[PDB]
């Protein structure tokens, strides 16, 4: 009787390698060396048990395993999945399914009617997407062979917006990669930093500034960005907002001309304009270096 | 560009910046375009000339109304051939009075006019008759120089036929003083509280003066403050300058403050006065 | 009038408190010595410090400085040793006696011997989160002291009640990203992406009836200061009121 979904950052370490979902997300990135992680968002469910005996709990995902989750009485436990992300690359996601009952009766939409039409069809279709993989088997504990299962489209009640671009790439604008040529660079070195942005299919609210700012903003790997006068610490080639179209896959770059330091971050944001108040999203993409 | 001065120096520069990505890299007196310049020094220490920049700039001004002139009202070469010919002076003192939109061309809304006094300046016409190319399909153009603003229609396609090329070339001093010597105090943190996971700022210096001082300031911590005393302990190398300080406190008003107004003074053997302190904490 | 000596002290509120004296060269005294001393061929002061202590000001005690002292002796320049006090609970301003030697020196002979002490009182003076209703006092029984490594790890929120009605509330976490100059804009989204999004609370909506567990996993590294997010929400309308307390390295 509840739900979240929350993504993923840290690679992690092989000692700590023996709870399901990471030895899961570890052992699939062995092989397709291309992603490391924020591809693989993690949802929360919470189990929650209204009977008089302890139940074992078993979830399958796609291939994923469970543990022997032993619940109890009336107590509510939070089991934890991995998925890979649904990519707007790999489908298209603008089709209403009409339900069981052809009774014609072809209603309105009654809304702005080219977003929430839409919106709410982006919203139960990937709730599609969860409810049709999410495989659950339960069995009492030691008092009875009753290995039923249990559903959940009475369960989860909607997604919140929270919920659609957590699960949904290409409900926020661009996707960003971050291409790089060292990240073990010694001191007086020059550096070609190559972002590579992707205007998407829901660029089509607005079109009207084809032109849109970035931003490059440098954080030290603790917290506390760096200034613009980044004094003693990173160089550049003049400033940094070098504006993307929202028209194809434009590059851009800078001269990282690194200066006594170690472990920087770098990452973006998209800004729209020039004001204050012109920001509209914050990317995660935060590729580290490392100076020596 | 920064060069080299006029002297036999031969500094290995290697920092640089031609616009070679774009054409067109704008600037609009609020950001800050930083640039920066490695310049590593040659075989011997680096000296004290005056070097060069040479900066070709350019204002918006004369850019942006190629497309209001050479593609919205000189399209045909017979309808500019001979409109244009007689008129270019008279067009040069109808342009220059256009004062364009450069207080929100920052976001979009590049080429428009921002409504100076867009109705009265059609009666051009009257006083002097030329060819109706330029002197009645121009003010068309002028309209489409008024309403229809495009926020960024590639301008560095049409930019290089007509933008005139402004070169500034200021000097570069170089500017800085004159001792060399070295430090290297070292340090054992003693414990207060719990170690806070301790991060290094820096350690350089340049100083030259009169009863001469040499200030330093210790690292930057990032958990609970008032933290751990780090105890020190000097090798004040290569010179005798004058200490001020035993066992400091790290998150204070305390400062390892080594001056330096006394002799055994080493001059220009680096590109400043220099004076690596390098600090140590293990 | 040759050595001006000051002390400092800070009130690190949870440990001892912190009292550090400071030896300084006194300028204004040595331009003094330094016209006699190059009048004599000499450059800068020799004076050796020999006895340097401070000592408990009582009936009779004394103490013993925080790290080691040898017996040095400096030309122009400044020294400062920190010992240690007893953090008192209120009104009882402890005093100090802060004796020294400083011993003058010439050309190997003539060493004028001099002392100096200044008794003073070392008092400069400039985690229980209470429920700020009917004193519901809360307060981790292991607060700051985790070091995890992306793994699993358990807490302890002792909740100290009235004892009347004991029974009332539940805990969450709040995984959501508050929806709050452009890089004070930037700050605090990175604050508060961080703070929603990096440890998880296994037991969520725990709904406590007077110890609690609360298992976390913590999936971001970082030194997490003050642990917010982990609200809790009590019977009468909104009562909720934060932590505030406790703190995990995650690496």
């Amino acid at each position: 009787p509840s739900m979240d979904i929350i993504p993923l950052n840290e690679l992690f370490s092989s000692q700590v390698e023996n709870v399901d979902w990471i030895e899961y997300v570890m052992s699939k990135i062995r092989a397709e060396s291309n992603l490391h992680s924020r591809d693989f968002i993690l949802l929360l469910l919470d189990f929650r048990n209204s009977w008089i005996d302890g139940i074992k709990l078993n979830v399958q995902f796609e291939d994923f395993t469970s543990n022997e989750y032993h619940v109890e009485a009336s107590h509510t436990s939070r089991i934890i999945v991995p998925i890979k992300k649904i990519d707007y690359k790999k489908y298209n996601f603008e089709n209403t399914p009409i339900p069981r009952i052809f009774p014609g009766r072809q209603f309105i939409q009654s809304g702005l009617n080219e977003e929430q039409t839409i919106e709410m069809r982006q919203k139960f279709w990937c709730r599609e997407h969860i409810i049709s993989k999410l495989k659950c088997n339960w069995k009492l504990t030691t008092d009875q062979s009753v290995t039923g299962s249990v559903d959940f489209n009475k369960f989860i009640e909607k997604f919140d917006h929270k919920m659609v671009y957590t699960i949904y790439p290409g409900r926020l604008f661009y996707g960003v990669q971050l291409l790089l040529d060292e990240p073990k660079v010694k001191v007086g070195e020059i550096i070609n930093l190559k972002i590579i942005t992707e205007p998407t299919s829901t660029c089509r609210r607005k079109q009207n500034s084809t032109v849109n700012f970035l931003d490059i903003v440098i954080f030290d790997s603790k917290t506390s960005k760096i200034l613009p006068r980044s004094n003693r610490r990173i160089l550049y080639n003049g400033s940094l907002t070098k504006p993307i179209s929202t028209t194809k896959v434009s590059e851009i770059n800078l001269e990282i001309i690194p200066i006594e330091k170690g472990r920087y971050e770098f990452s973006v944001c998209i800004s729209k304009s020039n004001n204050q108040d012109g920001i509209i999203q914050f990317d995660s993409e935060n590729v580290i270096l490392s100076v020596i | 560009e920064l060069s080299a001065p006029d002297t036999r120096n031969d500094y290995n520069i290697r920092g640089d910046y031609i616009a070679t990505t774009p054409a067109l890299i704008t600037f609009d007196g609020n950001e800050s375009f930083i640039n920066c310049y490695e310049i590593t020094a040659n075989n011997n220490f680096d000296s004290k000339d005056i070097f060069n920049l040479k900066v070709r700039y350019n204002t918006l001004k004369e850019q942006l109304d190629c497309f209001i002139t050479d593609a919205v009202l000189i399209e045909g070469d017979v309808e500019w051939f001979i409109l244009f010919e007689k008129w270019k002076t008279f067009w040069e003192l109808e342009i220059l009075k256009k004062l364009k939109y450069d207080y929100d061309a920052f976001k979009e809304n590049r080429i428009i006019r921002l409504l100076k006094t867009s109705i009265d300046l059609n009666k051009t016409k009257s006083k002097i008759r030329n060819l109706c190319i330029e002197k009645a399909v121009l003010d068309k153009i002028l309209i489409c120089l008024n309403k229809v603003s495009r926020g960024i229609a590639v301008c560095n396609t049409d930019m290089d036929e007509y933008v005139r090329n402004l070169v500034p070339k200021q000097l570069t001093v170089p500017v800085q003083l004159p001792g060399f010597e070295q430090f290297f105090h070292v340090q054992f943190e003693q414990m207060e509280t719990s170690h806070d996971a301790l991060h290094d700022t820096i350690a350089t210096i340049g100083n030259s003066l009169s009863y001469t001082v040499i200030v330093e300031n210790l690292s930057g911590q990032w958990g609970q403050d008032v933290i751990d005393d780090g105890g020190y302990i000097f090798e004040i190398l290569s010179s005798n300058e004058w200490l001020i300080h035993g066992q400091k406190r790290c998150a204070i008003k305390e400062k390892r403050k080594e001056f330096e107004v006394h002799l055994i003074p080493l001059k220009k053997g680096y590109l400043n006065f220099p004076r690596v302190e390098i600090t140590n904490i293990n | 009038l040759l050595n001006m000596r000051l002390r400092n002290i800070s009130l690190k509120s949870e440990h001892c408190i912190l009292s550090s004296l400071d030896f300084q060269t006194s300028k204004a005294s040595e331009q003094l010595t330094k016209k006699f001393i190059y009048p004599q061929e000499h450059n800068s002061f020799l004076k050796l410090n020999f006895q340097e202590i401070s000592y408990k000001l009582i009936d009779g005690t004394s103490q013993i400085e925080l790290d080691p002292i040898c017996p040095l002796k400096v030309p122009l320049t400044a020294f400062s040793y920190d010992s240690i006090s007893a953090t008192f609970k209120l009104v009882l301003l402890p005093k100090s006696t802060q004796p020294h030697r400083v011993k003058i020196t010439l050309a190997y002979e003539l060493e004028l011997h001099p002392n100096l002490k200044l008794p003073v009182r070392t008092s400069w003076e400039t985690s229980l989160v209470n429920s700020k209703l009917s004193n519901v006092k809360f307060k981790f029984i292991n607060s700051n002291i985790k070091v995890i490594k992306g793994e699993k790890f358990t807490m302890r929120l002792q909740i100290i009640n009235s004892s009347s009605s004991p029974l009332d509330l539940v805990v969450y976490y709040n995984n959501t990203i508050n929806p709050i100059t452009l890089e004070n804009q930037y700050q605090l989204h990175n604050k508060y992406r961080k703070i929603a999004e990096g440890i998880i609370l296994l037991s969520n909506d725990y709904k406590i009836p007077y110890f609690a567990d609360l298992r976390f996993i913590g999936i971001m590294s970082g030194y997490y200061g003050t642990l917010s997010g982990l609200k809790v929400l009590d019977l009468n309308t909104n009562e909720l009121i934060e932590v505030g307390n406790g703190a995990s390295v995650l690496i």
